[PDB]
């Protein structure tokens, strides 16, 4: 799934990193490929220097996952970032890119999920559900 | 009790004071109303709605009392 | 007469009144020496003052206890220049004003760019509608009778109910 | 010369290895102070922490108390830090109820026992570093 | 090298782009949709950043723009000198300086407000100035109105000079980014050349046509004898009869025989008995020598010739083990960024500000300005007001800066880049500091309340209770008062007589006298902190997350000014440095508003007022501050309740404006409240049911109408809000102080 | 988790996938849009309730819309 | 209803609900909403343009000749 040995950006230290819940809830990687070694702006406060070659990242939120691939992309072009979700376990869920390409590409494997046959405003009233479980929507 | 005689010019008293946070200014000046210890002024005109129905002393307030005590329970 | 006021004619707080403002200013003058362009000014607010007082006085206002002038708005025709002709002259004029709007923003509309004639006014036909509001009764009355100055009910948006 | 590193050699926790945190001074201090020195019990924790914290409780209450003023000082004083120690040992109780709800380990802090006898071991302490401060202040004569 | 290049012809002069409004803006040169379309066209009038892309064009619109300022500026002096000339009391008030009340405006009698006009003495009739320009226009020797009305008249001609440099330096002659980044080059011409010979011009003005005229004047010549400037100023017989050593000429400049100049150059200190303010003599030293030191000052940075420093290597020299490459890469941001210049300048002009506000009412430098208490209240107040306004300024254009310039590759590892790795540190550490500091000082005020309510004044913290003296500020006082004997040995009188000393009067009122600390001084002091911490702490966290947070990532990425990042995680409200900016003008204005009620309070109490031939000294207040002052009760009631009877009691006299302004600022501080506390969803609603009202009637404009933005709806409030504070407590302080002073 | 749906008001312009910043959202055929794609949601779990979906969304009323409901560490956005 | 007509719009839901637009384009075969009316209106986020249903369209004003 995820070396867990690859040579991280070079960066200098700061205070927006985990505390003492990505440890025990769970903790986030990112991990990408750059070209050329280069500066970059981390999610949290500070410039890091992405490494030649292979590049291993940690953070706290898949917000910040998500942040910092957007900033990779449409500043250094690197989109063969992928993110995973580390479990206290060790356990390690692989989530950004699930198909292998973004959501934006349409792929023919990806199965509707939360999609309604109407249109927004046929929904029922609250006084039909009143009293039930379910929702209007 | 003392209010039924001359409602015109005794000050009806709510409740007393217990406050360890008093000074004995404080007391002084909250000791009002013709009693020996600091009070509070009644504003709410309980007093007057009493003495119209008809309280004329403290043991008919008190069985009033008792009276909703058990309504509640 | 009514509500028990007087007029202010016959008033002995409003001519107690007129003293005093009188007295103050007369007061004021001490400061300044004859014939200087203060001493003419003050010399001005005083027989203005007292011209003031005594139009309030034959107008017919009535004067209260408090000795100023109150005004009674009911329909009384007795006191019509209190509020009835005032009122009249300010529904004429703000007619005027509502019907100059709305007739410039209807050509504003037909033009190619309402957008841009909004924010930059074509004045030659403004003035020409702030001129044509003047019949603005008439007209208004002309427009409803042809169904013009009300959009019907359903051609406007309404929320979802 | 850097000065302030990662700490732990992990540029991505949220922390710095400054002087201030990870100086041999602050770690001497630290880790010999009774809540991280090794060895002690959670009763000798407690207990050390309560006679430290009774000892001093007592002085702002004797000094700026309402009756400073008056022969009974000490005596009030004293009061009002058993009382403030009554609220700072229930206090303990009832976050080792909250937070340590099951536990079986015991002779760890943040277990139930561990906890309780941390409580306990300050509660005594605490009564006791109070009653000697009071007897030291009676006996101020001799310092 | 350092040279002039410009470009001829950048931009053609027409009324085509004045024809187009929104010509600016990318967006809004399409043309309006909806009256949000209005707004943000004066929401980006002079954001030239976002405008365009080049800073050579933003650098010369930003130069042309100073010219029109300039121009404005200049025009404003005119209406000072102008209105001073024709419609006003100044010769009066120069014939008698302590009876005449300077007044140089007049109303028209249209409606009655003619009653504005009140007596202000000379047989003159207008309202009563504040602003101290009499006694500046006494300081610097003017004593007829034809001088006023002729420096009023070049006044005009500099401001048109003005407008036309405004005009020729962006539409005939515009300079170049090489030109605009010669910042070495700058600092020498304004060091030397604006501030040195600035100071050098008006140290000749002082000893060649103020300290004749002045002394002359408080000898007793009346301005009718008194020989005019352009007959002292080549006269040297008069000048040596006046002072002697003028005989000697230039000789002993030129030899370094300065001592001879002793009589017109003095060091003397204190103030002046006759006009009870500073030394004109000592105004003129301290000029010329302010301007050998700009002078000097101006010639450190290179230029065409080898001699001089460089600002780039000055900083990257810079650098110490717990800063890493230290200043590195700040001169390429103060180079390149406009922003980050305009954070500093305006901190720094702000701090200015409050600095001149606190010298000018402890050390007065112009004639009968002591005596003329409301134009010291008026003065320090402003001053005060004005320097909170540029310091929040600085924190906006700071945060600007962080948003938009900032970058990490020029920042790697320097100290803006260290700092914004350690921003959660410091913003814990002065939260902390904000809350045990507010606490602790506004709990000695709570304390104190409770006691008197409890009739417990032995439990206080007064000066007879439980003290709280300022120890350090006494001994600075000490210091101070026991300086010119010791450790200012030149010097004959104290710097300034609020440190201690003799009780300077003239006629009956005080014009200076020693300023006592005690407990409340320590009370208000330490709230003072409190306040500009609890400003520091907002202003600060604004600027360092104005990149990102734990909260938004990405917050660069939204912009500077936006609204939110909408209801999730919890809510995402007033998340922006913007946001930031109008929290912490909420606490600037209430952080002045503190501070000049404690001027004000404090120097009616224990200043100002009159002293009577035996000596004895009355106060305004009656030095009520030591005893009132410890609670918020007194607060309310000795001097909000007390002093707001001058204002009530108004109407129907000069001041009847005042209070008319009392009450209109009040009205303007609730109706921001609707403002600050709604929302737009509530207001576009609105809008739609009355939009629908008017397309009933077939009148709903093209130019739909909208709710304002929650960004505007936050601005309008704060603006509203600040407005009617600031009014409320100008109208209280002037009519309480023309009434009573 | 709030409840992020898609109405067949869509009209396969792929910028609510764009606006995610947490990758909720992807697109997937669909027979009724011209583009032959429609916006889901199959991990709504992530979703914290910003709606940037909703504010880039261009139809007249929202095709795609979020209903806040039962918060999360993940929803609350806590880095703690 | 067709190209270049004029039709008032009948969704509940929409901004202009009970107003005029003009016809733009009506797609052939799938595309549920097919007519795509083009308003001078801008709604709240600023289009100017949606696409609609043939039910949700009343014809007012035939194209021109
Ligand atoms: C340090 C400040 C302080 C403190 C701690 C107290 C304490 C007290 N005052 Mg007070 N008092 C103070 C200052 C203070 N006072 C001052 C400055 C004055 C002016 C001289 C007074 C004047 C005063 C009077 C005149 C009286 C008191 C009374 C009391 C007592 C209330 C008794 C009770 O059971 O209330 C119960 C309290 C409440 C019901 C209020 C709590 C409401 C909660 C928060 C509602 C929500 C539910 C909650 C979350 C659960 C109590 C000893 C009264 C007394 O003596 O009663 C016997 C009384 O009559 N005080
Ligand atoms: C609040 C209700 C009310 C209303 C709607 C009116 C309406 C009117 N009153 Mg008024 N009126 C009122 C209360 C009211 N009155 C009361 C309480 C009194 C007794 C003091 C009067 C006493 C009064 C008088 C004496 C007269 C009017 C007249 C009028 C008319 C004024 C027409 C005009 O000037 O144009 C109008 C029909 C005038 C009238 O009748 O004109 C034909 C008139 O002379 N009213
Ligand atoms: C925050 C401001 C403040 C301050 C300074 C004081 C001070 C005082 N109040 Mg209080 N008081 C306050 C707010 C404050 N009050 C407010 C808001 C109210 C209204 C409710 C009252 C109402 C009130 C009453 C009704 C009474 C007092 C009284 C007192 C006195 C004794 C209180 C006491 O026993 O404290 C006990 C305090 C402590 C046990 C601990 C204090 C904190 C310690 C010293 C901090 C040490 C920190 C340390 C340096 C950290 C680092 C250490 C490390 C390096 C090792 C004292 C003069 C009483 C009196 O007699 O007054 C003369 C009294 O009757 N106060
Ligand atoms: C001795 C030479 C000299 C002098 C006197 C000045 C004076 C001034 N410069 Mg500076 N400037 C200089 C050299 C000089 N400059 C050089 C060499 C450069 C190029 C490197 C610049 C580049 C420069 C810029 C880019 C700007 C200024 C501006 C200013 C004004 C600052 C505001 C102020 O205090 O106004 C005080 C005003 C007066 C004392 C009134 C007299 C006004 C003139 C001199 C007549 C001021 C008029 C600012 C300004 O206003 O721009 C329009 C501004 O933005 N200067
Ligand atoms: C820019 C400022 C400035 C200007 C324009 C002047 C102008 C003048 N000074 Mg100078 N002066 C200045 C600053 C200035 N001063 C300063 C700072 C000092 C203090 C050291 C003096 C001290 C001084 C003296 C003592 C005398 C002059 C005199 C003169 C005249 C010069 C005669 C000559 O050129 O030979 C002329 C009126 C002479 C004169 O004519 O005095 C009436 C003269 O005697 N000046
Ligand atoms: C040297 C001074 C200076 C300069 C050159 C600038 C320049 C700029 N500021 Mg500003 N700013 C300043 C001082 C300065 N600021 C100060 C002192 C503050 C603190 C309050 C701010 C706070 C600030 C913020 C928070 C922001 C700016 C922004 C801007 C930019 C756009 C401004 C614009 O177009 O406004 C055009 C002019 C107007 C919109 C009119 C404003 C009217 C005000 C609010 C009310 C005036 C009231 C009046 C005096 C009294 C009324 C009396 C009543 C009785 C009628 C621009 C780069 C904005 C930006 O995006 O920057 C990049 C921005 O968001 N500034
Ligand atoms: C009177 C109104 C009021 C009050 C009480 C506060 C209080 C506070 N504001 Mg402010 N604030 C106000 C109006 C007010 N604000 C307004 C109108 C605005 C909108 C513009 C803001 C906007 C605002 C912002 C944006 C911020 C603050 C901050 C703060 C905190 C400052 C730190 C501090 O000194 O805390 C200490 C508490 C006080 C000074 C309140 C009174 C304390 C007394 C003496 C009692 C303390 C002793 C004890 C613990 C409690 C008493 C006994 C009790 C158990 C009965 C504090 C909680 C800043 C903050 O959070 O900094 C950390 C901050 O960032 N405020
Ligand atoms: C209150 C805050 C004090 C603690 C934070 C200061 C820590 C700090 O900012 O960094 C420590 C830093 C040491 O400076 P250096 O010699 O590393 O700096 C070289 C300078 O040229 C700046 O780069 O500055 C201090 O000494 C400040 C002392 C204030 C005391
Ligand atoms: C580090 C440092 C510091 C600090 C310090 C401190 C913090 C101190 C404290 C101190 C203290 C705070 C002390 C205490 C002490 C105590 C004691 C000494 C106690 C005792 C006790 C006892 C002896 C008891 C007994 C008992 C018990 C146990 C129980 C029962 C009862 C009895 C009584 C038997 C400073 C700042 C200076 C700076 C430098 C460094
Ligand atoms: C006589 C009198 C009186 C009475 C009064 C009354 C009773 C009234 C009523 C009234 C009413 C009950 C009314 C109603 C109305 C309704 C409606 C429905 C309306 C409509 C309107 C419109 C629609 C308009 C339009 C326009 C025009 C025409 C012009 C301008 C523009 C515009 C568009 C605005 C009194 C006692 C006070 C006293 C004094 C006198
Ligand atoms: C009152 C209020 C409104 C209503 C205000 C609106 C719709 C804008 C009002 C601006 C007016 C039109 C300015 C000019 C007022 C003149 C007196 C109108 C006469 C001149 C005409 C020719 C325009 C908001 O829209 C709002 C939005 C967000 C937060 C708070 C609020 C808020 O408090
Ligand atoms: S009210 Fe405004 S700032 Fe607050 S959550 Fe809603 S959109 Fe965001
Ligand atoms: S309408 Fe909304 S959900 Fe549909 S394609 Fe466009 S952005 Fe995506």
């Amino acid at each position: 799934l995820l070396n867990l040995q690859i040579p991280s950006p070079t960066f200098g230290g700061s205070t927006g990193g985990w505390l003492r819940a990505a440890e025990i809830e769970e903790k986030y990687a990112i991990t990408w490929t750059s070209k050329k070694e280069q500066i970059f702006e981390m999610p949290t406060s500070g410039a890091a220097i992405m490494q030649k070659g292979e590049n291993l990242l940690y953070l706290a939120k898949k917000e910040q996952c998500l942040a910092l691939g957007t900033q990779l992309r449409t500043l250094f072009k690197i989109s063969d970032y992928k993110i995973y979700r580390i479990f206290p376990n060790s356990e390690v869920q692989y989530l950004h890119p699930k198909d292998g390409v973004f959501p934006e590409k349409l792929n023919e494997g990806r199965v509707g999920v939360g999609n309604i046959g109407y249109s927004i405003g046929k929904n029922p009233n609250p006084v039909n559900v009143k009293f039930t479980g379910k929702n209007t929507f | 009790q003392q209010w039924v005689l001359n409602p015109l010019k005794v000050k009806p008293i709510a409740h007393a004071i217990w406050d360890p946070h008093f000074g004995q200014s404080a007391i002084k000046a909250f000791t009002r109303g013709g009693v020996s210890y600091p009070v509070n002024i009644a504003t709410s005109g309980v007093y007057h709605w009493w003495y119209t129905i008809g309280m004329r002393t403290n043991e008919d307030l008190y069985f009033g009392a008792l009276g909703l005590l058990i309504l509640s329970t | 007469d009514v509500s028990g006021l007087t007029p202010c004619k016959d008033s002995a707080v409003f001519k107690r009144r007129l003293d005093g403002s009188v007295k103050k200013l007369n007061s004021r003058l001490a400061n300044y020496t004859e014939g200087t362009p203060a001493y003419i000014a003050l010399e001005q607010q005083i027989e203005q003052t007292k011209a003031r007082f005594a139009k309030y006085g034959e107008k017919g206002l009535l004067c209260g206890a408090d000795g100023l002038p109150h005004l009674i708005a009911d329909g009384r025709l007795d006191h019509a220049g209190e509020f009835i002709i005032p009122g009249f002259g300010f529904l004429y004029i703000a007619g005027w004003i509502g019907w100059a709007g709305r007739s410039y923003l209807q050509f504003s509309k037909k033009t190619d760019k309402p957008n841009e004639n909004e924010i930059i006014i074509n004045v030659p036909v403004a003035l020409g509608m702030m001129a044509g509001a003047f019949i603005w009764p008439l007209a208004a009355w002309k427009e409803l009778i042809d169904g013009k100055l009300l959009v019907p009910g359903d051609e406007i948006t309404v929320s979802p109910r | 010369s850097e000065f302030v590193k990662p700490f732990n050699n992990d540029p991505f926790v949220g922390n710095l290895s400054t002087p201030v945190t990870t100086s041999t001074a602050t770690k001497l201090y630290l880790g010999n102070l009774p809540i991280y020195r090794k060895g002690l019990s959670p009763l000798m924790r407690g207990l050390e922490v309560g006679m430290a914290h009774g000892y001093f409780l007592i002085g702002p209450f004797y000094i700026l108390g309402p009756l400073r003023n008056s022969p009974n000082a000490l005596l009030v004083g004293l009061f009002s830090a058993y009382g403030l120690i009554i609220i700072l040992t229930l206090a303990l109780t009832i976050y080792g109820l909250a937070s340590f709800q099951d536990n079986s380990t015991g002779s760890n802090l943040e277990s139930s026992k561990g906890w309780r006898s941390f409580t306990s071991g300050f509660t005594v302490g605490a009564l006791g570093g109070a009653s000697v401060a009071y007897v030291l202040l009676n006996n101020v004569s001799f310092f | 090298k350092v040279r002039v290049i410009v470009d001829k012809d950048p931009v053609a002069t027409s009324f085509e782009k004045w024809a187009q409004p929104g010509h600016f803006s990318r967006t809004l040169a399409k043309g309006p949709k909806t009256t949000t379309w209005i707004w943000n066209l004066h929401a980006d009038a002079h954001d030239f950043d976002s405008q365009t892309s080049s800073l050579e064009d933003i650098s010369r619109k930003i130069f042309s723009a100073h010219f029109g300022q300039l121009a404005i500026i200049f025009l404003w002096v005119s209406q000072a000198y102008f209105h001073g000339a024709r419609f006003s009391n100044y010769s009066a008030w120069l014939q008698n300086p302590t009876a005449i009340k300077p007044s140089a405006q007049v109303v028209w009698p249209i409606v009655g407000q003619e009653i504005l006009n009140g007596d202000v003495g000379g047989g003159f009739s207008g309202v009563q100035i504040t602003s101290g320009v009499f006694q500046m226009w006494r300081a610097s020797g003017i004593t007829n109105e034809t001088e006023l009305y002729w420096t009023a008249m070049g006044g005009l001609v500099m401001s048109a000079l003005m407008v036309f440099a405004g005009w020729f330096h962006y539409h005939k002659a515009a300079p170049k980014l090489e030109w605009f980044q010669n910042v070495e080059s700058m600092m020498n011409h304004h060091l030397a050349g604006l501030l040195g010979l600035g100071c050098l011009s008006w140290s000749g003005h002082q000893i060649h046509i103020s300290l004749p005229i002045n002394k002359l004047l408080d000898a007793g010549v009346a301005p009718q004898e008194i020989p005019l400037p352009h007959e002292l100023l080549f006269n040297q017989d008069l000048m040596a009869q006046l002072y002697p050593s003028f005989k000697k000429g230039l000789l002993p400049f030129f030899t370094l025989n300065w001592s001879e100049y002793s009589d017109f150059l003095t060091f003397k200190g204190g103030l002046n008995p006759i006009t009870g303010s500073l030394w004109l003599s000592d105004t003129a030293h301290h000029h010329l020598a302010l301007a050998v030191l700009f002078i000097f000052a101006g010639h450190m940075y290179r230029t065409n010739w080898g001699i001089g420093h460089s600002m780039k290597e000055i900083l990257e020299a810079h650098k110490g083990p717990l800063t890493g490459e230290g200043h590195k890469g700040l001169y390429e941001i103060l180079t390149t960024s406009w922003h980050a210049q305009l954070a500093i300048n305006l901190a720094m002009m702000g701090s200015l500000s409050i600095i001149v506000a606190h010298h000018m009412y402890a050390m007065p430098p112009y004639p009968y300005i002591g005596v003329d208490y409301p134009t010291q209240l008026s003065l320090f107040t402003h001053h005060m007001w004005i320097g909170g306004f540029c310091i929040c300024g600085a924190a906006a254009h700071g945060a600007i800066f962080m948003v938009r310039d900032y970058s990490p590759v020029q920042s790697y590892n320097n100290l803006l880049d260290r700092v914004l790795r350690h921003r959660d540190a410091i913003i814990s550490h002065l939260n902390w500091v904000c809350i045990f500091l507010g606490t602790h000082s506004f709990g000695f005020y709570i304390h104190n309340d409770t006691m008197r309510a409890l009739g417990r004044p032995q439990d206080m913290f007064s000066d007879k209770a439980i003290q709280l003296q300022p120890i350090f500020a006494k001994w600075v006082q000490s210091l101070h008062t026991l300086a010119p004997g010791s450790t200012a040995p030149n010097a004959l009188a104290t710097s300034s007589y609020a440190f201690g000393g003799d009780v300077v009067a003239v006629n009956g009122k005080i014009a200076m006298m020693p300023i006592t600390l005690g407990t409340a001084d320590f009370m208000v002091h330490h709230i003072h902190a409190f306040t500009i911490h609890v400003t520091v702490l907002i202003l600060l966290k604004g600027v360092l997350f104005a990149r990102s947070s734990r909260l938004i990532p990405d917050k660069a990425n939204l912009g500077f000014r936006f609204p939110c990042d909408g209801p999730g995680r919890g809510g995402t409200c007033q998340v922006s440095a913007w946001d930031h900016i109008f929290l912490g003008l909420f606490w600037m204005y209430n952080c002045i508003s503190v501070v000049i009620f404690h001027f004000s309070w404090k120097m009616q109490s224990d200043v100002w007022g009159t002293i009577s031939s035996s000596g004895k000294i009355s106060h305004v207040t009656g030095g009520n501050f030591a005893n009132s002052a410890l609670t918020i009760n007194g607060w309310l009631r000795d001097f909000l309740w007390s002093q707001a009877s001058q204002v009530i009691q108004s109407y129907g006299s000069a001041l009847s404006a005042y209070g008319l302004i009392f009450l209109g600022a009040h009205f303007i501080w609730a109706f921001s409240l609707m403002f600050l506390f709604s929302g737009r969803g509530y207001w576009q609603e609105l809008i739609e049911s009355i939009v629908w009202a008017h397309n009933k009637l077939k009148l709903a404009p093209a130019i739909q109408p909208r709710a304002l933005s929650i960004t505007q709806g936050r601005a309008v409030g704060l603006a509203h809000y600040l407005l009617g504070g600031i009014g409320t407590t100008w109208s209280f302080f002037l009519a309480r102080i023309i009434s009573v002073g | 988790s709030h409840s992020v749906r898609v109405y067949d008001t869509c009209i396969g312009c792929t910028q609510c996938v764009r606006a995610c910043p947490c990758d909720v959202l992807e697109m997937v055929p669909w027979d009724g849009c011209k583009a032959g794609q429609i916006a889901s949601a199959p991990r709504a779990e992530d979703c914290i309730g910003c709606k940037r979906c909703e504010t880039a969304c261009p139809t007249d009323f929202l095709s795609v819309r979020v209903y806040l409901g039962s918060e999360t560490t993940r929803s609350l956005g806590l880095s703690y | 209803i067709s190209r270049g007509s004029v039709v008032r719009i009948m969704r509940p839901e929409s901004y202009w609900f009970q107003e005029c637009g003009s016809v733009a384009t009506i797609a052939k075969g799938g595309d549920r909403y097919p007519v795509v009316v083009r308003f001078e209106k801008v709604n709240y986020a600023g289009v100017a343009t949606n696409n609609f249903a043939m039910d949700e369209l009343v014809e007012v004003e035939a194209p021109p000749a």
